[PDB]
């Protein structure tokens, strides 16, 4: 038959800018979202490029549970999803990168900051969509600080043999 | 942002693509169609804005879709097109089809590249050939060649007027003792009848790339002429009278050996490739693979050769294998001592089945020298890279002493101040050259003599120079890349 | 001038560690008659029988005894932050050091301060005609 | 930013004229910022076909 | 070249792209537009904008 034999498809994914951006005095910044795309009659359809890149932003903008303190929070703000209870893969969903407290100078916080930013990226490894991910932060002064993500992908089809690792799985959507 | 959240505040980077600081610039014809300007520099997106923005099966839009094809992500695109001359006149290919089809079967070609095969299947026997010459509603649109259709013959014409227009040669599959899915019967007569003329020469790269920096110039073009305007201009960048914009520049020529000799103009600024006559493939794809494959896709180390079947495969390049290697090895070894590159298979299964070649040696066109001494100090590609990563990284540890209090004539520092004098310049200096070897420089000769610093007062005559200025030379090697070793064999029958 | 044993130039750099301040080269002077000391060989040997040694990884030692510079906090000087030395003799030889650290600092009085710095290399510079390369 | 330059002790008589000032009055000048509670950081993403 | 030459100030920009995105300019050379002298013989002690604050 035909060599095009994967069958696997892509559903929709989280795109960046895709309801533009919100502009303010300290900046602009993207409002991530769905993108909808129109054909020459009308018959919308969603956007499915970019898989890893919408996965990721799923990862870092969702709050995950909370830790345990002592004196407790109120129901509706304990963190988490409720659908985590199903799956098998003994994972929570979610990012813990806004739970940071203010401690020691700011040098001590920004590096706790990257801590739990790998913490969290480090997820994408285990599903199996990239090899490998690492997260460069720079601090420069008072109110500029950049934080770079990099992620690795991989052809579709295998092409390299006598790799020291492994060819990881659910790579069909080749990033 | 707002009614909820915490410290750490989000900001995204609106665009997802971040990899910029190498830039690769391609330079072909276009046709009508395009839309775009004549003569300036535009970015180019993907593969969507093609067709539209450079016409359809133009010779920038095809060399385009293969840069995009080897270098995914991690280099930024740019295309200068430009426009036929005035009296451009267009190839024209004849083949035509004879006998009548008696038996069922299927007819398929390859033209150019892989890209633009086809296969038809015979509608049943006692077909003619005006039934047949169906493979005009067959050829995909891509292919830089307009069908006709002609009355028993089709008839191919170029879409790009001038001498690019020149290269041809079509592997088929009838009259074949293979009667699987072939058509008895049914033979096809391949010629040519009217070439092309005239190719354009622009001259203007001074107005249109002015003080704007590339990584790799890609020209999509076989004049003569037009390739020494690119490697003036590339000079130019190179040059001592301002601030340089390093880069590098690929071109190919094709032809006897006799002729491709005859191109060697010793530049070391671009690094020709050499193709037969008989290349099955278009000749502009492959320079341009060759381009995006080293234009910084790879190379981001710039120590990195670009050779062997690991590194210098064209994968993007499908084609099938000819009865004769066609560089005959006598002839391969001329070319590599003449400072060219030859490329050849990269699998070996020479019957017709489809391979990839790859490149034996990156080495640019530098031979002999200022003055005349022979060297080979730019033979390799890397050199040049590493030579102009040097210079970049020198500059960048220097500025430390930018507006730095400097003692020249009591050389005793007072305490508190901030300060330096000649000597512990020197010393700083020495220490960072030093530390680099392994990765710009290999081993120094004599490190105490290959580095000096003396102020302008010590060069200039009395009370000509000028207050807080220096000379600093440097000279160093590449880091090395192999070694010869001799072996003398010898078993010996004695057992003491 | 040029048999004279002693010290001309002596140049530090601070670099703190908490807040990644960098202070420019800051001419110093000594306190006293004593002369700083060098190690420049990163291995050590030992004595085996008849003959043979043994090597050990070892480091390359300063010892830097300069004033304190008023301007400048005492924890700095002691192993609370980063240093790059430069020291000219009279004859010419001039010794760099790069990312040393403090070890072991002893109490000071508040002028007097004895520095002892390890670092991975130190590169001398000997003057005009060397014999090796 | 800089705790030598914002807390200043002088003595009334710095400030005032001659025999102009009192006996033990002093005058003390500070300056302070309360802890902060917020950052902003940008999140540059690059999903990298792979290159070497 | 001639324009410093001569006791002029000349600016440039950080970086060069045709993206078309916005930067912003600096200064190559601070120098005072002197030139000759009271006698007519040309110097250069006053070249340099520095050199008028460090007299005051």
């Amino acid at each position: 038959n035909f060599e095009t034999a994967d069958r696997r498809k892509r559903f929709w994914t989280t795109q960046v800018a895709a309801c533009g951006q919100s502009s303010d005095d300290c900046g602009d910044c993207a409002r991530p979202g769905l993108q909808l795309l129109c054909n020459g009659e009308g018959r919308i359809t969603i956007a499915t490029d970019n898989y890893v890149a919408g996965l990721a932003l799923n990862i870092l903008l969702t709050d995950a549970s909370k830790a345990d303190t002592g004196c407790g929070w109120t129901p509706g703000n304990r963190g988490g999803f409720w659908g985590d209870s199903f799956r098998s893969d003994n994972m929570r969903s979610g990012s813990k990168i806004r739970q940071v407290t203010a401690r020691g100078s700011m040098r001590e916080t920004v590096a706790l900051i990257r801590a739990y930013a790998i913490d969290d990226l480090k997820k994408l490894v285990a599903y199996g969509v990239a090899k490998s991910v690492d997260v460069d932060l720079t601090y420069q002064g008072s109110n500029k600080i950049d934080m770079t993500i990099m992620i690795q992908g991989v052809d579709g089809n295998e092409s390299r043999v006598g790799l020291t690792g492994e060819r990881i799985a659910n790579a069909w959507v080749w990033s | 942002a707002l009614s909820d959240g915490f410290v750490r505040l989000c900001i995204d980077p609106s665009l997802n693509f971040f990899g910029e600081g190498c830039k690769i610039l391609v330079e072909g014809q276009i046709t009508d169609d395009a839309t775009a300007a004549e003569n300036v520099v535009t970015c180019v997106n993907s593969e969507l804005d093609l067709v539209e923005r450079f016409g359809q099966g133009s010779v920038l839009t095809e060399s385009l879709r293969k840069v995009f094809c080897m270098c995914k992500s991690g280099v930024s695109v740019y295309a200068l097109p430009r426009a036929d001359a005035a009296a451009a006149v267009s190839a024209v290919y004849t083949l035509t089809v004879t006998g009548t089809a008696l038996t069922d079967g299927r007819v398929q070609l390859y033209m150019g590249e892989a890209e633009y095969s086809l296969d038809i299947g015979v509608d049943e026997g006692d077909t003619p050939t005006q039934i047949a010459a169906k493979i005009v509603a067959a050829i995909s649109p891509d292919f830089p060649y307009e069908a006709t259709a002609a009355a028993g013959v089709i008839t191919l014409t170029a879409r790009n007027g001038g001498t690019i227009g020149n290269h041809l040669s079509v592997i088929y599959t009838n009259l074949g003792s293979c009667t699987s899915v072939t058509p008895e019967g049914v033979t096809v007569a391949f010629a040519q009848t009217t070439p092309g003329s005239v190719n354009p020469e622009p001259n203007d790269y001074a107005s249109v790339v002015n003080e704007c920096c590339f990584a790799v110039y890609v020209l999509s073009s076989d004049d003569t002429d037009w390739q020494e305007n690119l490697r003036d201009w590339i000079r130019s960048a190179w040059d001592c009278s301002k601030p340089q914009c390093f880069g590098h520049g690929y071109v190919f020529n094709k032809g006897t050996l006799g002729q491709v000799l005859a191109d060697g103009d010793n530049s070391a600024e671009l690094s020709r490739l050499a193709l037969p006559t008989t290349y099955p493939v278009l000749p502009y794809l492959t320079n341009a693979a060759y381009g995006a494959l080293s234009a910084c896709s790879t190379c981001e180390n710039p120590e990195l050769n670009v050779q062997g079947q690991t590194y210098g495969l064209l994968s993007c390049i499908n084609m099938p294998e000819s009865c004769t290697p066609g560089w005959e090895f006598t002839e391969v070894t001329q070319l590599q001592n003449n400072g060219f590159v030859v490329s050849g298979p990269a699998t070996t299964s020479g019957q017709g089945n489809f391979t990839s070649p790859y490149i034996y040696n990156d080495v640019t066109n530098y031979l002999r020298d200022e003055k005349n001494r022979p060297n080979a100090t730019f033979r390799d590609a890397s050199s040049r890279r590493l030579a102009a990563a040097t210079g970049v990284a020198l500059a960048t540890f220097l500025q430390q002493f930018n507006g730095l209090a400097v003692f020249t004539k009591n050389t005793n520092i007072k305490t508190g101040i901030i300060g330096t004098n000649l000597r512990l310049m020197l010393g700083k200096i020495r220490k960072w050259a030093s530390d680099n070897v392994g990765v710009l420089f290999s081993e120094f000769d004599n490190i105490n003599e290959d580095i000096q610093l003396v102020s302008d007062f010590d060069v200039q005559p009395k009370c000509v120079g000028q207050p807080g200025v220096f000379h600093l030379n440097m000279r160093y090697r590449p880091p090395v890349r192999g070694a010869r070793i001799n072996v003398n064999l010898v078993p010996a029958l004695f057992d003491n | 001038c040029n048999k004279q044993n002693g010290v001309k130039n002596i140049l530090i750099t601070f670099t703190h560690c908490d807040t990644g301040e960098v202070i420019g080269p800051i001419s110093h002077e000594q306190p006293d008659d004593t002369l700083p000391t060098y190690k420049t060989c990163a291995w050590t040997n030992t004595a085996l029988t008849n003959g043979a040694v043994m090597r050990s990884a070892s480091n390359a030692t300063m010892t830097l005894p300069v004033v304190r510079d008023p301007r400048v906090p005492l924890a700095w000087y002691q192993g609370c932050a980063q240093i790059d030395a430069q020291v000219e003799k009279f004859d010419g030889t001039v010794m760099t050091l790069t990312e040393g650290a403090v070890t072991e600092p002893e109490e000071s009085d508040g002028r007097a301060v004895t520095m002892t710095i390890i670092a991975a290399e130190i590169d001398e510079l000997l003057p005009p005609g060397s014999l090796a390369a």
